């Protein structure tokens, strides 16, 4: 009972300190920057071959190779330039919710409702793709696998916790706890030393991969957070929730900078991605179309559209040349 | 009694953060998006001769 | 739909009563030649194309003088 | 005297029928154009839920729209005859016949699709109903093939008793050749499609009577309505055509009164059949909840 | 596809696509059903022809040249709103209710109410199974059906009591285009597969009727 | 007042283009025989009654088969 | 090509002219009947003052009345052709032509009577104007004699281009015989009477200009009016007839346009001439004080 | 006419009728004129070519192949209303007025007024003769034309005085279809027959014009 | 002056005595006699041959021979049965106003404006008709000659007097004076011993042929009397005047009995005649038609009509078989 | 003075007349027209066989 009072006063101290740092909103300082106009983006490629809903997609580090997981139980690696299928990996469980690509192109980790993160080796001497390691230890559905190196991966689950794994040994090196709801997404910072995870408790909190410490927590959303992605400089991140609102939080100021809500938007955000410059905030919505937000003025700088069903995944190449979108209509479209 | 003991401990670390005014943070994010603005093929369309797609 | 103009045919008519002879040749309208004789009475008859009577009638009509 | 037995049968036509025919044709033109355009708009505006039935309805609406577009010149010809030339006679007759054949065959193919979807729902044959594109292309090609005779063997015919017509000129024996050519529309246009539709819809109804679905009754009613509409539209014209063929072949005794009756019946039944371009959107498409919801959304 | 190496790469892609389409053909002869219900309600022992194969459990029994795949979602113990949309394309929902449990009956009704009116399952027909007729028949004599349902007013006979429970479950439908196929089952019933088969065939006709435009 | 139907006459026309031959005999309408040829083109011509061409044309038309 | 030079000249007729002609003929019928009946009534009711002029007017009114009585059938024939038979054609044509000739000759005889009464008033020749009965009888006989050709050589003619007509059938050379017969109406119907009238009225006017009577001017005006009315009524018809005769005789070049123009002119001039049955009672009788006074008395 | 005697009686009747018609023909070439006027007014000495032949007096002089019969009704001394209708068919009326008699001038005017407006003579033209110009010319100088006509106002010259008398006589016409042909005569005038002839011819034209219907 | 008073009182005595004799009018006593109905008379003969106005006509004693005088100067004797002309006598003077026929058929006296009564002999030995005697002595126009015998005739003139002549000697045997106006007509009584003359002084007075004495005078008319005729019994007479009225005077009562005026009649009567019975009073009028008056009830019992001009003379045969009328249109018509 | 002397003399004779009442005179004229009424071919039409005209 006494500690409960201590908990409350600590929140008041944080709120007062957080409010005292606020001097001017982001939309008030950059009011003199000229708008970026209309970003009209045209479909350049249409990747077909999936026979079920597409739930995840990750870009290769060379901005040419893609990976996509679907309910059909197939894992396809695409040549994004010539629309050729490089690999086709049959999964054990057809219920895959996330699917990641290694930064070196050697491995691919891709898992889902089976509570297991399966890692596949592409550069094998036998010419086929084999299941190198199956990571187990999560009691809930898996989401947002992210490779750190060729032998280190961070995973998120519905156990209200995320885990840091060692692919060689197979043991859970570090476990990050503190969430009070299913964790739906995570993103790795460019300096590969920090990451943020968005959970169902309407809170995203910054975690340290080396120490396993919740350095900071961020609030403001009214519903569960569905996606997250860092600003390109690794000093801010953007979240997407079922509240049909997008928000930009700053790690140094510990306060949200601006909101990306529009009166015509009803359905929540599914995916969040940034451009190479950090100016266009692309977000996928449940009303079958993606919107491009000017991340500095909260102005809709065009709409992608085109898809027939809910857009479930977004992806921007490392060089920023193209944007890949996946939806439940079993089609991947590449925009530019 | 043993569950919320760590809760106040986490809030103790979360309160001792060297915070920065949002005015400075907003300018820093503005500078980065303006500096690395010539290398964005999405904000400014790439020439058709340099478009792999 | 185009149809033949003469269902049944007659072979006997006095030439002196004939005023007009209209000849329809073989074509889409009908598969057979058909000659229609319009008389001074104001009536109409359908002659037999293949009878000897028609040729003599035509020769007489073209040689009134 | 007895010469009255042998007398020409004067063809008969009236201007009141002319005026009525023009009014009916114009009204049908407007209605068919409106309905087909609305159907095409609804189907093409949103690519979501593009199913087989949507494709079939799209092709059907296109065919009906072309038929309606050709109607007015036919009405003017019925008014004062073909004064527009031989080339237009050929082209318009080709387009009209092609679209008529295509509409009939597409109705049959729709019946087949429904049969496959319901009776053979649980079987492996229902996976053969994803070939809509190839089937429709083949149907259009076959319709084009069956209408070549019209393009090749038609021209302007000038008679004395009657005004000019966009008739056929196949040679000296044109009548019998026309009679034979009439077999195609009455075989690939009435009998084959009718038998296919009856078979498919009867087995469909047999399956639907054995099921416990609440909405079975409305499906039964719709199928019966479709069959009855098709019969009412097309059976009289083919019966009159068969009677004319028999009368020309002397199976039925030939008389002037019968000739006039058959000509009037041909005109009336052609008018009645022409109504298939206005009722198809209502029967096949607009009676579905999906189309109505899409239309209401589009009106936004 | 100009270079010699790129010609073989295109050949590899086309060979991959052939197997992708072939696998899809073999994935159309199976019926995907969803198993739901409270614990100890017989949701794992419906059909004695199991042939099964913590998380998701599959069961792939076959009947009358048709493959039935049953997915048991119990044991996840997470928020259903995040992964229940994966089963949006299931053919039907199989719900198991235990009539001898007077305490979990209200818990079962909450489960049925949430699932039936879910936005993803607004058109998926439900095959509701009422288990353990004999156990319920003996239980009602010892304790009348009034502690669980105080609103009951009809006779205490088995026929009226069992039908009263059925009416409550169908009172939560509240939607068109959805039909609830009920059936009373016991422990020693072998024809559960037959009951599922006829319901699934009946559900397919209703969806086919809507697609064909007849309804 | 009744009048002749053919003011000027022609003697040359290809038989294959002829569809109808209407012959008006001598009477109150006119003092001379007059033959009117209606062609497939829809036009009309007035042939010479006394030319050899008319007789051959009529014979051909009545002997199509 | 050059074949267009040789083409049939299609006869032309319009229904508006039909309707107008019927209206005019009916109105003329009514007016002539009324006027002639009134004249006859006035003359015959009282035998007091039965003078020569009264007898001449009586015969003239009878002739005009018969002409008007025959008019309606002619109007119906102009409407739809002669459907009434050959016998009526003969009888009606006879009656019409007889009455026309009689009216003209009676006008000439009236002119002669006035000449005898005025110029030769004081001489012994004026005693030869008491022979009205014999003169009128001879005039009627001569009119009957001159109209026999119509009765003998007329019948129903059925053509193809045009409706039936009450024409003449004199044989193979009917056209030229009709042309010759046309000489009689243009000699005993126009020229001879016109010359007689001009001579008599001119000498009458010469005498009347030399006299001191107060009422000379009105007499001059009446005589001029009579001559002008006769000319206006009859000259155009004979000029058109002469033009038609010349055109048939090739003196004037023949063309379809001229044919149509002449036919229309014939119709119009026949209509115009038919007005002589309505204006004669006004010009010759009602313009006299005696007739008006008698009419007013009779109305009592 | 059946008997022989009755046949000759019919022949006698037809012979009588021929002479009756023949005499009528010879009775159509004569002009019947009526002489009127006061006493001593020259009504018996108009034409010096008399060829006469108490009661009625006839005079049958001829001129220009025309026979003129003048009937003098003076001397009867009876009521004119009973026998003046016998002369209803005369061609004209010849009236003689003496200009030198200032006392009988009013008597003459009464005679002219009665005759002109008589019911039988409503259409008979009047040939009025004004006699003795020379005697009147000498008389006016001695006595002005005011004792007989007190209403006279114009100049005392012969031309105005003689015309004034003429106007008074024509002021009694008061009828249409009747023309009064005046002429001034003296004792030594021989062309009186010529004046009558042209007036009679002029009168016949007027009657012929009415009969012919021109007027 | 004294005799003027004597003249006036004598008139008063006559008027008072005349009025005292009147007890009941004629139209009041015969009010119970049935009407004669309609006397429809049809033209049986039409005598033509005269070429001028007909002024007089007299019937022969045998009811078969007629005589008629006209302005043309011809005197024609007609056979009234077969319409034959027996005689044609050319007169000296064309102005004839009266014309009489002898009771024996031997002579014909026929005269007029020439103041002379010419008498012609028909039964001569030479076969022609000669002027036997011309009677002179009248200074006015002559009217209504009437034969008494073959050698005795009564004449009337405009001298306001009538005369009795002797044809043999030629001298005026008796002269009857007393009228104050032109005497227009006279008629001889059946007993050939008295006669009445109608004059222009609107008075008709009875005269004695043997004594030359004005036995009685009759008044009542408003205008001049134009015709006169006795009742068949010689006890009454009827007059016709320009007053358009006819009157019946009785010789014994010296008073008029009844008048024959009709409201539709405007013009005066020209001739007056009686039937053989004394019931139909025929009168000729100036409006071209004759009227038949029922002499006892003053009712118009039919109208003759037919003529074209003024009817100038009337005549009824001795046997009463026919009525002859003459007019100015030069036609005689015989009615029955 | 010598003209009207005979006038009064005539009136003297015209006044001394044995007059009769018109009532008797009217009856006498009525009797004659009724007595001689069967012999009038004008008052009553004569038979056509006895008509000379």
């Amino acid at each position: 009972d006494q500690l409960r009072q201590e908990a409350e006063q600590l929140k008041n101290q944080i709120r007062d300190a957080r409010k005292a740092c606020a001097d001017a909103t982001l939309s008030q300082i950059t009011n003199n920057i000229d708008p970026v106009g209309r970003i009209q983006m045209r479909t350049r490629r249409t990747l077909r071959g999936h026979l079920a809903k597409i739930y995840a997609m990750h870009w290769g580090t060379d901005s040419r190779l893609l990976v996509s997981a679907s309910q059909d139980g197939k894992l396809i690696i695409w040549d994004s330039y010539t629309t050729n299928k490089v690999h086709a990996i049959p999964l054990r469980s057809s219920w895959v919710m996330t699917c990641a690509y290694a930064p070196s192109g050697n491995y691919v980790a891709c898992g889902g409702l089976d509570n297991i993160c399966s890692i596949y080796n592409l550069k094998t001497r036998e010419g086929n793709v084999r299941v190198s390691r199956e990571l187990a230890g999560h009691t809930g559905y898996l989401s947002c696998c992210r490779f750190l190196d060729d032998n280190q991966i961070v995973t998120s689950s519905g156990d209200t916790t995320c885990a840091l794994w060692d692919i060689e040994t197979g043991q859970q090196t570090t476990t990050f706890t503190g969430h009070t709801g299913d964790v739906m997404s995570l993103s790795l910072a460019p300096d590969t030393r920090l990451f943020v995870s968005g959970a169902c408790d309407a809170s995203a909190k910054l975690w340290d991969v080396r120490e396993g410490m919740c350095r900071q927590t961020f609030t403001g959303h009214e519903s569960d957070i569905n996606a997250i992605c860092f600003f390109p400089n690794g000093n801010a991140f953007a979240t997407g929730s079922d509240d049909a609102t997008c928000r930009l939080f700053d790690l140094r100021a510990d306060q949200e900078l601006m909101t990306y809500s529009h009166d015509n938007i009803i359905c929540g955000i599914t995916s969040v991605s940034f451009s190479k410059s950090g100016r266009l905030l692309l977000a996928g919505y449940d009303d079958f179309n993606c919107n491009v937000w000017d991340a500095l003025k909260a102005d809709r700088a065009g709409v992608l559209a085109g898809h027939d069903n809910r857009v479930s995944c977004l992806g921007v190449t490392d060089d920023g040349m193209a944007v890949a979108t996946g939806s439940w209509d079993s089609f991947l479209k590449i925009w530019n | 009694i043993a569950q919320a003991r760590k809760l106040v401990e986490q809030l103790k670390m979360e309160a001792n953060i060297d915070r920065i005014k949002v005015s400075k943070a907003a300018a820093d994010l503005m500078a980065y998006c303006e500096a690395h603005a010539k290398e964005d093929p999405l904000l400014t369309p790439v020439p058709a001769s340099e478009n792999p797609f | 739909e185009l149809r033949c103009v003469c269902l049944q045919t007659t072979q006997g008519v006095h030439p002196k009563m004939i005023s007009n002879l209209q000849v329809f040749a073989i074509g889409p309208q009908c598969s057979k030649v058909e000659v229609v004789a319009s008389l001074k009475n104001g009536k109409e008859i359908c002659l037999d194309p293949e009878a000897p009577f028609l040729k003599k009638v035509i020769q007489k009509i073209l040689d009134g003088g | 005297p007895f010469l009255l037995d042998a007398a020409p049968c004067e063809p008969e036509s009236l201007e009141i029928n002319k005026y009525f025919v023009v009014i009916i044709y114009a009204l049908v033109f407007l209605l068919s154009l409106l309905g087909n355009s609305l159907v095409m708009l609804v189907i093409l505006y949103s690519r979501v839920g593009r199913s087989v039935t949507d494709v079939y309805l799209l092709n059907l609406a296109l065919a009906d729209l072309l038929f309606a577009l050709t109607l007015p010149i036919w009405a003017a010809s019925k008014v004062n005859g073909w004064i527009f030339g031989t080339f237009l006679c050929k082209v318009v007759s080709l387009l009209k016949e092609v679209n008529f054949y295509s509409g009939i065959l597409l109705l049959a193919c729709i019946s087949v699709d429904r049969y496959l979807a319901i009776v053979h729902a649980t079987r492996t044959l229902t996976q053969k109903r994803y070939l809509v594109k190839f089937i429709c292309l083949s149907i259009w090609g076959l319709s084009l093939l069956l209408a070549l005779p019209v393009l090749l063997f038609r021209r302007t015919v000038y008679s004395s008793n009657v005004s000019p017509a966009c008739y056929e000129d196949m040679g000296n024996n044109t009548a019998n050749w026309r009679m034979l050519l009439r077999i195609l529309p009455q075989s690939f246009g009435f009998i084959v499609p009718l038998l296919i539709m009856l078979f498919c819809y009867g087995f469909t109804l047999r399956t639907l009577f054995k099921a416990h679905m609440g909405q079975k009754h409305r499906a039964m009613r719709v199928i019966f309505a479709v069959v009855l509409i098709f019969l009412l539209c097309w059976l009289p014209y083919n019966l009159v055509l068969l009677a004319d063929t028999l009368m020309r072949t002397q199976v039925i005794q030939e008389t002037c009164e019968r000739r006039n009756h058959i000509d009037r019946a041909l005109d009336a039944t052609e008018i009645l059949g022409i109504l298939h371009s206005c009722l198809n959107p209502l029967i096949y498409a607009f009676i579905g909840q999906k189309f109505r919801h899409g239309l209401l959304k589009i009106l936004a | 596809t100009l270079s010699a190496e790129e010609r073989a790469a295109l050949e590899r892609s086309k060979a991959i696509e052939k197997n992708l389409k072939e696998d899809g053909i073999s994935a159309a002869k199976d019926v995907k059903l969803l198993l739901l219900g409270a614990d100890n309600s017989g949701k794992s022992t419906i059909v004695k022809q199991m042939k099964i194969i913590t998380g998701i459990v599959e069961t792939h029994f076959t009947f009358k040249n048709l493959h039935f795949r049953l997915f048991d979602v119990g044991g996840q113990r997470s928020e259903r709103k995040k992964w229940i949309h994966c089963f949006e394309d299931v053919t039907a929902i199989i719900f198991c209710v235990d009539l001898s449990d007077y305490n979990r009956m209200h818990e079962s009704l909450m489960l049925f109410d949430s699932i039936c009116n879910n936005k993803f399952f607004i058109d998926t027909s439900i095959i509701l199974f009422l288990n353990k007729k004999d156990l319920f028949g003996e239980k009602i004599k010892k304790s009348p059906l009034t502690i669980c349902f105080p609103e009951y007013t009809g006779p205490n006979t088995y026929e009226d009591a069992a039908a009263y429970i059925q009416a409550q479950f169908e009172s939560k439908n509240r939607s068109p285009n959805k039909e609830i196929y009920c059936h009373m089952t016991c422990a020693t019933d072998t024809n559960n597969a037959q009951v599922i088969f006829d319901a699934v065939t009946d559900i397919i006709i209703a969806n086919n009727l809507r697609g064909c435009g007849l309804y």
